[PDB]
RNA sequence: AGAUUUGAGUAUCGUAAGAGGACUCCCUUAACUUAAGCAUAUCAAUAAGGGAAGGAAGAAAAAAUAACAAUGAUUUCUUAAGUAAUGGCGAAUGAAAAAGAAAAAGACCAAGUUGAUA
RNA sequence: UGGAAGUAUAAAUCGAAAAGGUGAUAGUAUUCAUCAAAGUCUAAAUAUUACAGGAAAACUGAUAGCAAAGAAGUACUGUGAA
RNA sequence: GAUUCACGCAGUGUUAACGUGCAAAUUACUUGUCAUAUUUGAGUAUAGGGGCGAAAGACUCAUCGAACUAUCUAGUAGCUGG
RNA sequence: AAGGUUCCUAAACAACAUUACUUGGAUUAGGGUGAAUCGAUCCUAAAUUACAGAUGGAAAUCCUUAAGAAA
RNA sequence: AAUAAAAUAUUACUUUGGAUAGUUUAGUUUCCUGGGCGAUGAAGAACGCAAUGAAUUGCGAUAAGUGAUAGGAACAAUAAAAUGUGAAUAUCCAAAAUUUGAAUGCUUGAAAGUAUACUAAGGUAUAUAUGAUAUUCAAUAUCCA
C-alpha cells in the first residue's frame, strides 16, 4: 500500500505562494521560501544552480527604472 | 624521449590568446600620437643615462638607465629641481 | 475551499479571467498566427497548482 | 559555445530497462525527458570534438 | 482629444478645479452610457474625455511644481524632489574642487617649478 | 553648589544595507582522477560554501638585486625555462636576477623643532 | 613554497636594541658589499564569455546554430530544490 | 489490559480471481480483530554517517544495507558494443 | 480539507466520456456568492521568531527574559 | 491436373509522411567603446489599464498613454471621433509613477489589519547600526564649597 492507496490523504499543503518571488515555494512549517530564500535579506542564489540564475535575475523582468538609467 | 607535459591541470582555463594584439598597436600608437599633440616634450621620453649592464656576461655593453644621479647633475651644472621640468630623468 | 484569503481569491479570479480564447476580430488581423491560446487549461485536465 | 549541448543533468538509466546506456534527460512532463543526452550521436547534443577559438 | 492646452494655460487655478470636477462628472456618466448600451459616438467621447483629465491634471501639477522650484531656489534645505538629478554614486563622489585640492607646499612648488616648454635640436 | 571625566535618551543634517560579481582581492586543510594497486604525492587556490570591491582592481618608491667596465619604485609582454630546485627522488610539480620592450611620477603622516603656543 | 638543517602565513610560549636586516647549507668570529623593516597615498602601460551599443566571419542554415528563428525558460512534470 | 456480536479495520487460507489487471499490491469468500499498550483529524517537533524504529536493516513522498536534486563530471574502465 | 467556476440558463455536438448521444462535470455567451448577531479578525497550547547580549574564520548559531539605562 | 481470390514483382497516378533543394527578421565566435543601479526606494514579484484582448507588448488610478521639443499626413480587422489651428512617429527632458520587494512604525500564511504625531477622508514621519552638532539627564567615577 505504498503506491496507489497511500496517496489518498494528500490534502494538506506544504508550500504556499511566496511574497517576494511569487512562486509556490513558501514552506509553512519551516517558515522560509525554498526558492528566493525569504526572511533572508539576500536573494538565494547558488553557483551550482546556473540555470536557476538565468530563470530569475536582472533583465528577466520589466526593468522599470534601470532601463531609463542605463540608456541615460 | 621521456615526455614532460604539464597539461594535467585545466589548461583550458589557462589559455591566453592574442587576438587583441593587432589592436594594441593601434591603441598605443594613437595614444602616443595624442601625447605628442597635447604637449610634445612629454612623449619626448625624457633623457636617460648611459649605464653598463650587470654581470660579466653583459658588462661590456651600454644601455639607457633611469635617472641621473645628483652628482652627475652637479658636474653638468643643472639644478635637480629644474631637471625634471625640462625632460631629464633624475634617480637619487 | 469555501474559506480563502482575500489575496488568494483575487489570484483565483485572474486565473479565471486568463482562461479565454482569442477574440474573432484579433484573428482577422493581417499576418496573424495567434488563433488558439495554448496557455489554456480546464479544471479536470490540468491543476494550476496554487 | 563551450556549453553547447552540455546543459543537462542527464545520467544513464543503466541496464535492465530494455534501452541503450546512452545518458537520458531527467524529470518528466515534457517530450524532452527520457531522450538522448550529451552523446555525440544524439540529437540536440554536443558534436564530436568541438571547434575551439584558440 | 479636445481640451486645447492653449485654453488650459489661460485658465485660473480655481477654474482648473472647477473644470476638473466637470470633466470627472461627464466621464462618470459616459461610463454609465457604455455599460447601459451606449452609441459608438458616445463611446468615442468616453475615450476623448479621458485624455483631457490627463491633459488637465498635467498642467496643474507642472505649474505647481514649477512654482515650488522657484520658492526653494534660494533655500538652504531644498526638498529631495527638487534637488538636481544625479545617481547615487554621483552624490557620494568628491566635488571637483575637492579632488583637485593640493597642500600649500605642493601648490607653491608647482607655481615655482612648472612644466616648461622646450624642444631638442636635431 | 561648582569644575571635570564617562555613559545614555531625544531632535536636526547625513551615512551602511539590497541587485551584479565576466575580469579584481581574499577566507576554507573537497573528492572523482593519475601513480596501471595505495596510504605521502597529483588532480589542487581547483569544484562547491563565504566575504569585499571598480571601471578597471591588485601592487608601488628597497631593511631590493648582484659580486659586475655593476644596476635601481610598481605593473604587463619576450627570454631565461620545463632550467636551478622540489618528489614513495616514483608519478609528477617547478620559479627568479640578469637581458630586450609598453608606460613612466612622486609625495605624505608618526617621531624631532617653534612655542605671550591655536 | 621550486626554496632543500625552514621561502611565507598563523597560533601557544618567549621577547630586543647607545639600532639593525640581507648576501637561500646549520654554527662562531673577523673583514667586505648593499639596504635602513615593523604607518599611508599614488596616475600610465594590464584583464574582461556579466551587461549595453556597434563592426566583422574560409562559422551553422530549422534533428544544424543558444534550450529558445512564433505569446522560450513558454507549454508541461514535481510538495520542493529543480 | 475477561469472552463474543455489530459499524469499522487488518491481511491467516484458497498459495481462488486478476496477473499487457478495477488496481505500478486490488477483488471475492474464509479467517482474525473490533476502547485504554484502542482507533482517528488538524497543529507541532525530529533531516542525510542524520532522523525515527514494541527491531523487519524496517520507514524517512511508488526511491533506503545510507533519500531526492544540482555542481565537480564528457569521473575512471587492462572490460563489452560500434 | 482539497478542487476553482466544475454552480444556473440559453445556443450549439467538430473533438472527449472503449457503440452512439438530441445528454454532459465537454464547446460558445451571459448570470450568479449581500452578515453589527455565522466564521476569520481577539486569546493562548504544543511550539515559533526579533533589537540588544553571548558564540563563530565564515555563513550563521545560541538565548525568549536570562546577561539590557530595553521589554 | 486446374484456379488465379489471396501472394509476389515492375511502371504510371493518388494517398499517409515530411526527407531533399531554394531561403532567412535567428544564433555562435572575435574585436572596438562604455561598464552609466539603490533609503531621491533598486533588481525581482503581484495586480490593474485598449471601443471591441486571452497571451504578448507598452504603461501605472494622468493606464497600449499626458506635457514639451523635433516631426510633417496617417492608422486600419471592424466601426467612431479627432487631424496642416498639426495625425502618426522619436526622446538621457517635465509631470506622474498602484501592492509589495534591502523594505525600514508594528503585524503578515493565502493577513483581513493597525498605534502615535503633524498637515472626518487623504498625505507625510516614526526599523537596526552609525558621524557631527544641539538639548535633557545618570553615576561622588575624579576633585570639591
Amino acid at each position: 500500500t505504498k503506491g496507489t492507496s497511500c496517496r489518498g490523504t494528500r490534502h494538506n499543503k506544504t508550500h504556499i505562494l511566496c511574497k517576494r518571488c511569487g512562486k509556490r515555494s513558501w514552506h509553512l512549517q519551516k517558515q522560509r521560501c525554498a526558492s528566493c530564500g525569504y526572511p533572508d535579506a539576500k536573494m538565494r542564489q547558488y553557483a551550482w544552480g546556473y540555470k536557476a540564475l538565468r530563470r530569475r535575475t536582472q533583465g528577466t523582468g520589466r526593468m522599470r527604472h534601470l532601463k531609463i538609467a542605463l540608456k541615460r | 624521449a621521456v615526455s614532460n607535459i604539464h597539461f594535467c591541470k585545466d589548461w583550458r582555463s589557462k589559455v591566453h590568446t592574442w587576438f587583441k594584439q593587432p589592436f594594441r598597436k593601434i591603441r598605443r600608437h594613437q595614444t602616443r600620437v595624442e601625447k605628442a599633440k597635447a604637449v610634445f616634450p612629454a612623449t619626448i621620453k625624457s633623457l636617460k643615462p648611459s649605464v653598463h649592464c650587470m654581470n660579466q656576461r653583459f658588462n661590456y655593453k651600454l644601455r639607457l638607465g633611469r635617472g641621473f644621479t645628483l652628482k652627475e647633475l652637479r658636474a653638468a651644472k643643472i639644478d635637480k629641481n629644474l631637471a625634471r621640468t625640462i625632460g631629464i630623468a633624475v634617480d637619487p | 475551499t469555501g474559506h480563502k484569503g482575500f489575496s488568494y481569491k483575487l489570484k483565483l479570479g485572474k486565473k479565471i479571467h486568463q482562461n479565454r480564447g482569442v477574440p474573432q476580430w484579433f484573428r482577422m488581423k493581417t499576418g496573424n498566427t495567434i488563433n488558439y491560446n495554448f496557455k489554456r487549461r480546464h479544471w479536470n485536465r490540468r491543476k494550476m497548482g496554487m | 559555445s563551450t556549453e553547447a549541448g552540455k546543459q543537462h543533468s542527464a545520467i544513464s538509466w543503466g541496464t535492465g530497462r530494455a534501452v541503450a546506456r546512452i545518458p537520458r534527460i531527467s524529470g518528466s512532463g515534457s517530450g524532452r525527458n527520457g531522450q538522448g543526452a550529451f552523446g555525440n550521436m544524439t540529437r540536440k547534443g554536443h558534436m564530436f570534438s568541438p571547434l575551439k577559438n584558440f | 482629444a479636445s481640451l486645447k492646452i492653449s485654453a488650459i494655460k489661460a485658465m485660473s487655478k480655481n477654474d482648473m478645479n472647477a473644470k476638473l470636477i466637470e470633466l470627472k462628472g461627464e466621464l462618470a456618466n459616459l461610463r454609465t452610457a457604455k455599460v447601459t448600451g451606449g452609441a459608438p459616438s458616445k463611446i468615442s467621447r468616453l475615450r476623448v474625455v479621458k485624455k483631457d483629465i490627463a491633459r488637465l491634471l498635467t498642467v496643474m501639477n507642472t505649474q505647481r511644481m514649477e512654482a515650488l522650484r522657484k520658492y526653494y531656489k534660494q533655500a538652504k534645505y531644498v526638498p529631495k524632489e527638487l534637488r538636481p538629478k544625479t545617481t547615487r554614486k554621483e552624490r557620494r563622489q568628491l566635488t571637483k574642487a575637492q579632488l583637485n585640492l593640493k597642500t600649500v607646499k605642493a601648490a607653491k612648488k608647482a607655481q615655482h617649478f612648472p612644466a616648461r616648454k622646450f624642444f631638442v635640436l636635431a
